[PDB]
């Protein structure tokens, strides 16, 4: 009932990979493989440097072209707005990483897909993801997007400018990025070459 | 089959990732540690951590890792690997024996105690004081910290020490000189950084390269490098001559400006944009915006000081920066940091017991005769401080006297000190070399008796104090057992002293008798600091905390500006004129520089799986249009070759363009070249190795290293192992 | 352009999976011919009808051999739930109800050419599914439209190509009037492709690429070339589309 | 949702247009089979190269009274530059050179075999460009790949319907195909489109593109039913495609 | 040499379509088409209201699908970065309407088709385009995009943020929207219902 979500103000993401570390240690990923990375990027020339440190993880997407694409039914999105795998169901076919558009899903060694999980197993105890609670530069928020004492709803608010991955997609991605450094928005490597 | 829905046992801890020692809680199922956290209530952490302490845990169970001690194989040389499994006992006989043998027959001074890690205490503030060398050295001083201590030292009479007291949450305007925060990544300072960041703080950053502090600041000036000192000279002259600084503090607190406003009166922003490249404009701009935020505006010092030698310099007129913003013991700037209370474990004095800065008699009216040999590098540079790489001409030349035998505990001896061939020319000659500590890296492998120290989440730690506005004790308990035959530190540290009949040092049987002990005199019991971990006190961080109480806390008087006395009285002139224009790199070449990789603490980290699948190699920054005109992209690898010839593993060249041309960067700590540590072995190029000369500072004991120049050949990409493949191994805990 | 770890951004259908997508063309184009042969009566359509048993069950077999989840016996699923949005699933129950109902045919019982049209059904079924399990992905640039286009053409060109090797007298037309449409598309292909797009899969294939496309101009010179050229243009294009389109890209 | 004057997004190509789509369609795959006619040396290459001519001519004749320049006359810089990347470019020339090459196939002049390979690539240039001529504009999301896929296909179901209507007994068998072909792609069309856009084109046609399709179906039923119903189908789909794709649409 | 451009300040724009009026004016602009018009969309509800204004027009997109799409040779881009066409070369085939992400194109009743020129007459003669000049809140600014002088490159260098219509498309518009509105950028019908 609650939709949850997750912002990371880049204006303060210095891009040190503590919350991607944070959550291999927590959700034993695999080596090889990633619920979470940082991407930084670099727009350039001298007085007009600007530098994008961007983590990337599933954005568990309120209109996830993963779940749809799942034959299984492994692949299904939470009546909060969760898109888990279910393991037990999944045939590691693949078409889910094929329709993820963020790159967010993996074949974990032990033959079924993952990705970042919200950390669900914490949420249900009541506690916040690994990834936001070691995050020593504050950016990264989380909660209920519908509940406006939620960190990420207040951060939302407070966000001079609020942006998503691939939004030309279809999906709603529910991890906002806030405050982008550059002017024209995050960083896209066509922008680039 | 998740560690956290299954047994798990938490202890507090302490983050032996780097020096920061953030308060943590060890999550560990079984004699794993599967996770471990910050935790609020301590200082340092106060529920975060950064990358490398969430990965830390991986070295203890890191395959390997070392497991069991270790003697060269007699008539084996140094260099070559060979070495047999020695029981701790044959292993620690061998080693009191040889270190009799050169007691008996150079002194204890021919012993020299490397170290670093917390562990140092035994290895290298207390165990070679008992013994009697006074050639104990940190890697942390001479090749860190060493300038700002001493000016530190000179300029108020206190320390910047191990947790930088910067008030940054207050802070309105931070100006910043090299100090690439967030590839640093000190937990504590991040956070504050970012929390600065968050509460409007406006950041300027100084450095050639356009680096992650500079990416979050709201102007990056990229000064030619060496050339700070002109500018903060210049920022002296702006804040004295328009009059901007604060009067009644420097009225009140500080003796000796009339020196320093005649000292500058010819630094002007002109004059520094000359060397500086930092347009006039810009240098008064700057002066003018921290002066509108007065006693709000700070220069943080940075820590790694030690930069083209006349380092104390460009310390000493930063910090009568900070003076003049009148921000020293304000809020906004810098809090007055105490060290807290616990009392040691009582014993008799050491046969040498230091002082460290507090000076008037720094290091001539202090070290002569009294215990007996003085610090190997006593004539060196003025300060008093101990320079890890001047201990290593006497293991050569044997001159001032000679240095056989030298412990190297928890200290990267070719990637923590420059020179390296030298450094290796200087184990040969030993009569001793031991080597503790946790991987296999190859300064370890040289030794003659290895010994594996247990991995902090094994072993017990004496506390850990650290000055800050509130000071706070912390304790790190194991949480599992040490692994493989495996010891503690203060465990070898002990039966060394047993062995060398230091036994009256080591009165206590065990630490948990030596952690009550201390514990009872605050009123506490090590079961109860296991149950808090950190234990903070009250502390004093003000100005007016002091003065209402009739006190103020510095050297000498006051605060000493462009001051302190018997340096000026004899060796050396007193001021920050050093601006010494750098020698620049020859043509061809680059300014090498080098810093840190978020990811990455030092060199003992490559090996990590967790952390090196974050960083699998560090990258050379070459501004864009250089790389263009050598010949290179993107994808290309490059081997650095330095003005001396030496040649670094090929490196991935990064052209991306937050680099003056002038410069070229690369992550510290690769390149490593250590067979044993599969993955750290062949990866990218290692600064340390192209770092062949330094400028020592005459003061402090600093070895200035960006002083290396650097050309790039390019390189085949080179074949490795996969990293993945070699961080599956399983652990097998034997 | 730097990361620390890195996008999962691997190739997630490897060479396997490609060759599953060529056999499941030829698995789903015989299941075409046969019911069809059966429909109209033909003498063959028995002939044709255990072919795509085994066409089928070679892929189903590649299908679950090539899956990490093949020992995990987690298959069952795809036959326990409903998933009509899903390409792969519509593949499984069109291989599988069209393997039961060619069984039925070849074991003569049950019932007759009724159930070849049941067969029609899941014959199409089967030869539309992989095409849309690409076409599917909008995020994938390469994986257009076509695909959905490209791969039923495809798997007839594999099927036709199969029957005329097979001699079969009907065969060799069908099979050049469909290679001519498969070749023709695959040629427009990419002038479809967004300019970056059809860079990446220039340099990506492409001489493979055209080379697959020369190739398959087989079908239409002598015999005993033509199938195999037009059979391996097919598959070229197929197992490369699969291989090349894997990207996201920016 | 409010403007002060208004963004031009109407249509630009009427149910003209989609005539001439229709119509090229027929004009492009007629030339085709005169061009194998030629090519086998059947007998009936040369009525249906008299037909391709006319339906070329018919074709440039609605293209040019359906032009708003049509007395402006500046189709003449069709014709005197070079513009490659332009599919109406591309479709200019093509149907062009194919009349003027279909022109001397009829009056046995400048060769005949070397023509008729022309007249076969020339054809292949105008079936070939109204689906580009669509599908280049890739901001319009109803006009994806499959529309160079589309209306290739669709080209030739309605020359080989108008062919079997003609009597010519080689094309309704091809006829078939070609519309089994074609149908099974213009199903799996709407499943190839973003949500949005298929639920564009289901609100703004589909019950006529499903009618399209189901028709089409009438061209496997009774025999002279099949021209008329595979024409229909492949007309309607042509002329629902170019009239419900032109939307920019968010 | 100069690389045009446009920018408008979406702060400041108020939707008075004064620029439209003024180019219909200027231009000629028949009837029922238009090279100008305004958008206005509100995003949310009560306590975070938003209204964005947005003048649309040909935005002489850098990398125009436009002009390849022309078989004659009618439509074409200049040097100096005009999307232009010769109406002497124009069949009025509309293949460059298709072609234009951004319905800035039409048939003018004359047999060719048109759409904003950039005041090319005016530019030619030394002046900025007749919706720069009237326009009370000089919220647009018109020049060349390398000239660190002029008014376009002046605007984009103060923004606070920079957008561009379609931009996943890929043509780079030469007509930046200053400092929009909302968060999240320039508004969608998309992200409406
Ligand atoms: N060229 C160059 N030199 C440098 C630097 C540089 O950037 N460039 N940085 C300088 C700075 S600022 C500093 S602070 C120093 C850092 O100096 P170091 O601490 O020397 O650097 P590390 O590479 O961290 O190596 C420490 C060693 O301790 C081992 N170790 C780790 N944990 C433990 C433990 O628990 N017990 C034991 N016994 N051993 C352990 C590691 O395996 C490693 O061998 O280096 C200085 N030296
Ligand atoms: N991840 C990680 N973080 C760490 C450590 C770690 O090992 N890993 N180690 C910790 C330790 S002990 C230390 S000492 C610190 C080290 O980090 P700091 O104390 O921040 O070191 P600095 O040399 O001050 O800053 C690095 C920057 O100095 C710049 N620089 C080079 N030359 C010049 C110059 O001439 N002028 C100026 N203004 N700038 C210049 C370089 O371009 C570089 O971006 O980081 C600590 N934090
Ligand atoms: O195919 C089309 C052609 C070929 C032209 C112009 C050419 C001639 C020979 C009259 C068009 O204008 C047009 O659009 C009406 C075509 O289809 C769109
Ligand atoms: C990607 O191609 C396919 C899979 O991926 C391996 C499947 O799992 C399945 C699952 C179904 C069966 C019948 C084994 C099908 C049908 C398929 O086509
Ligand atoms: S903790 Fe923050 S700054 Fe660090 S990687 Fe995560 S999002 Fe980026
Ligand atoms: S890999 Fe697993 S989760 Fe993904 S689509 Fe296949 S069955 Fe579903
Ligand atoms: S980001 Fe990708 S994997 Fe994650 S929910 Fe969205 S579509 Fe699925
Ligand atoms: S929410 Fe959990 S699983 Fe996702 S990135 Fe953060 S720690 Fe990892
Ligand atoms: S600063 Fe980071 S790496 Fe160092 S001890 Fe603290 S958490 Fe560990
Ligand atoms: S004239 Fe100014 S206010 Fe009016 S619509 Fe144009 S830009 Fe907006
Ligand atoms: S309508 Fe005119 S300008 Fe547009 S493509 Fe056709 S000829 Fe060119
Ligand atoms: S705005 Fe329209 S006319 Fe201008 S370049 Fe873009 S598509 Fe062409
Ligand atoms: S620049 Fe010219 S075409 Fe564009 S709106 Fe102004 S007057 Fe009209
Ligand atoms: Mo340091």
């Amino acid at each position: 009932m609650p939709r949850y979500a997750m912002a990371i103000d880049l204006s303060l993401c210095v891009g040190c990979a503590a919350c991607a570390v944070a959550c291999k240690m927590e959700n034993e990923v695999p080596p090889g493989v990633f619920n979470l990375w940082i991407r930084e990027r670099e727009v350039g020339e001298y007085p007009n440097l600007v530098v994008e440190f961007r983590p990337e993880q599933c954005l568990h997407c309120e209109n996830p072209p993963c779940v749809p694409v799942c034959p299984t039914g492994a692949s299904y999105q939470t009546k909060d707005g969760l898109v888990l795998v279910d393991p037990k169901k999944c045939i590691a076919c693949g078409a889910c990483i094929a329709a993820c558009p963020y790159d967010a899903r993996y074949l974990h060694p032990a033959g079924y897909v993952s990705k970042c999980t919200f950390c669900a197993h914490r949420l249900e105890k009541g506690k916040v993801p690994a990834c936001v609670e070691t995050c020593p530069t504050y950016c990264r928020t989380f909660g209920d997007l519908e509940d406006p004492e939620s960190p990420v709803a207040k951060a939302l608010k407070a966000a001079e400018r609020v942006d998503v991955l691939r939004p030309e997609q279809g999906t709603r991605p529910k991890l906002f990025y806030l405050n982008a450094p550059s002017k024209k928005g995050l960083t896209r490597e066509s922008e680039v070459h | 089959a998740p560690w956290y829905a299954q047994e798990v046992k938490s202890v507090y801890q302490i983050c032996e990732g780097c020096f920061w020692r953030c308060g943590i809680v060890a999550h560990a199922v079984g004699n794993r540690v599967y996770k471990v956290e910050g935790y609020e209530a301590n200082p340092k952490s106060r529920g975060r951590l950064c990358p490398r302490g969430q990965g830390a845990p991986q070295t203890t169970y890191d395959p390997d890792r070392l497991k069991r001690p270790l003697i060269r194989v007699e008539g084996s040389q140094r260099g070559e690997g060979k070495y047999r499994v020695a029981t701790w006992e044959e292993a620690l006989d061998h080693i009191a024996k040889k270190m009799l043998e050169i007691r008996e027959k150079y002194g204890p001074e021919a012993i020299a105690f490397f170290g670093h890690g917390t562990g140092d205490y035994w290895f290298v503030d207390f165990l070679p004081a008992a013994w009697g060398s006074p050639n104990a050295a940190k890697p942390s001083v001479s090749l860190c910290t060493a300038p700002r201590e001493v000016a530190s030292q000179w300029v108020f009479g206190r320390p910047i020490g191990g947790h930088e007291p910067i008030d940054w949450e207050n802070a309105r305007y931070i100006v910043l000189i090299g100090h690439h925060i967030g590839e640093d990544t000190h937990n504590t300072q991040l956070q504050d950084f970012a929390l600065a960041l968050k509460n409007g703080a406006k950041v300027v950053v100084v450095d050639p390269r356009f680096s992650t502090a500079a990416a979050k600041a709201h102007r990056w000036l990229p000064i030619k490098p060496g050339t700070d000192t002109a500018l903060l000279l210049a920022w002296i002259h702006v804040l004295i001559y328009e009059d901007l600084y604060d009067k009644e503090y420097v009225a009140k607190y500080t003796v000796g400006f009339e020196e320093l406003k005649a000292h500058v009166k010819d630094f002007t922003p002109e004059w520094a944009e000359k060397h500086t490249e930092i347009p006039a404009q810009v240098i008064r701009e700057v002066a003018r915006e921290m002066a509108a935020h007065k006693p709000r505006a700070v220069l943080p010092p940075t820590r790694h000081n030690v930069w083209y030698g006349d380092d104390t310099y460009r310390v000493m007129a930063l910090l009568y920066v900070n003076v003049l913003l009148g921000n020293y013991g304000r809020p906004g700037g810098f809090y007055i940091a105490q060290s807290p209370y616990l009392e040691k474990y009582p014993l008799p004095p050491l046969p040498l017991e230091p002082a460290a800065g507090g000076c008037s008699g720094p290091s001539g009216g202090d070290h002569e005769p009294e215990g007996f040999k003085p610090r190997a590098d006593k004539g060196k540079f003025f300060a008093r401080s101990t320079a890890i790489q001047e201990l290593i001409e006497p293991m050569i030349t044997g001159e001032p006297y000679p240095i056989k035998g030298l412990f190297a505990y928890g200290i990267n001896l070719f990637h923590s000190i420059p020179n390296v061939p030298r450094t290796k020319e200087a184990l040969k000659n030993l009569d001793l070399y031991v080597a503790i500590d946790v991987l296999p890296q190859e300064h370890v492998m040289w030794a003659d008796v290895i010994l594996p120290e247990a991995t902090y989440l094994e072993r017990y730690d004496d506390f850990v104090l650290v000055a800050h506005k509130t000071p706070f004790i912390q304790l790190r308990t194991p949480a599992h057992e040490p692994l493989f035959d495996t010891k503690p530190g203060w465990w070898i540290a002990r039966e060394l002293g047993l062995r060398l009949g230091l036994e009256q040092y080591f009165p206590w049987k065990t630490i948990e008798e030596y952690l009550e002990t201390r514990l009872q005199s605050l009123g506490l019991d090590l079961e109860t600091m296991k149950g808090m971990g950190t234990l903070v006190q009250r502390g004093k961080p003000w100005l007016e905390d002091w003065e209402k109480e009739g006190r103020l806390p510095f050297g000498t008087a006051s605060g000493k500006i462009e001051l302190y006395c018997q340096r000026f009285k004899e060796a050396g002139h007193q001021p920050l004129p050093v601006f010494t224009p750098p020698e620049e790199p020859p043509e061809g070449f680059y300014r090498l520089l080098y810093g840190r990789s978020p990811v990455h603490t030092f060199a003992r980290t490559q090996n990590n799986w967790v952390l090196m699948e974050m960083d699998p190699e560090n990258e050379v920054w070459i501004h864009k249009e250089e790389a263009k005109r050598l010949g290179l992209k993107e994808g290309d690898y490059v081997m650095l070759v330095n003005q001396d010839g030496v040649k670094e593993g090929p490196v991935r060249v990064k052209p991306t363009a937050r680099i003056r041309k002038d410069c070229v960067y690369i992550v510290h700590g690769f390149g490593h070249k250590a067979p044993l540590m599969r993955l750290a072995h062949g990866r990218g190029a290692s600064d340390n190795y192209l770092q062949t000369r330094y400028k020592l500072d005459p003061i402090s004991g600093g070895a200035g290293l960006r002083v290396n120049f650097v050309r790039l050949e390019k390189a085949e990409r080179p074949r490795l192992p996969s990293l993945t493949g070699l961080a599956k191994r399983p652990f097998d805990e034997r | 352009a730097e990361f620390y770890g890195l996008p999962n951004a691997q190739e997630f259908w490897h060479w396997t999976n490609a060759l599953h997508f060529v056999l499941v063309g030829l698995a789903g184009g015989v299941a075409l011919l046969a019911a069809l042969l059966h429909l109209k009566g033909d003498a063959e359509a028995r002939r044709y009808t255990l072919y795509a048993l085994m066409l089928i069950a070679l892929d189903l077999f590649i299908l679950w051999a090539e899956s990490p989840a093949r020992f995990r016996f987690t298959h069952i699923w795809l036959f326990l739930s409903f998933h009509p949005t899903s390409p792969i699933w519509w593949g499984a129950w069109g291989l599988g109800l069209g393997f039961l109902t060619g069984g039925l045919l070849y074991l003569g019982k049950g019932s007759q050419r009724a159930l070849a049209w049941a067969l029609l059904v899941f014959s199409l079924v089967a030869l539309s599914y992989p095409g849309l399990a690409l076409a599917v992905n909008l995020n994938r640039p390469l994986w257009n439209g076509l695909m959905a286009g490209l791969f039923p053409l495809t798997a007839l060109v594999l099927a036709l190509g199969l029957a005329a090797l097979l001699k079969s007298p009907w065969a060799l037309f069908p099979l050049r009037v469909l290679a001519g449409a498969s070749l023709l598309l695959a040629l427009l292909y990419p002038l479809t492709l967004p300019p970056e797009a059809r860079g990446h899969l220039l340099e990506e294939a492409g001489f493979w690429y055209g080379l697959f496309l020369l190739l398959g101009l087989g079908t239409f010179w002598q015999e005993r070339l033509a199938p195999w050229a037009g059979l391996l243009a097919a598959a070229g294009l197929r197992a490369l589309l699969v291989l090349a389109g894997q990207w996201q890209g920016l």
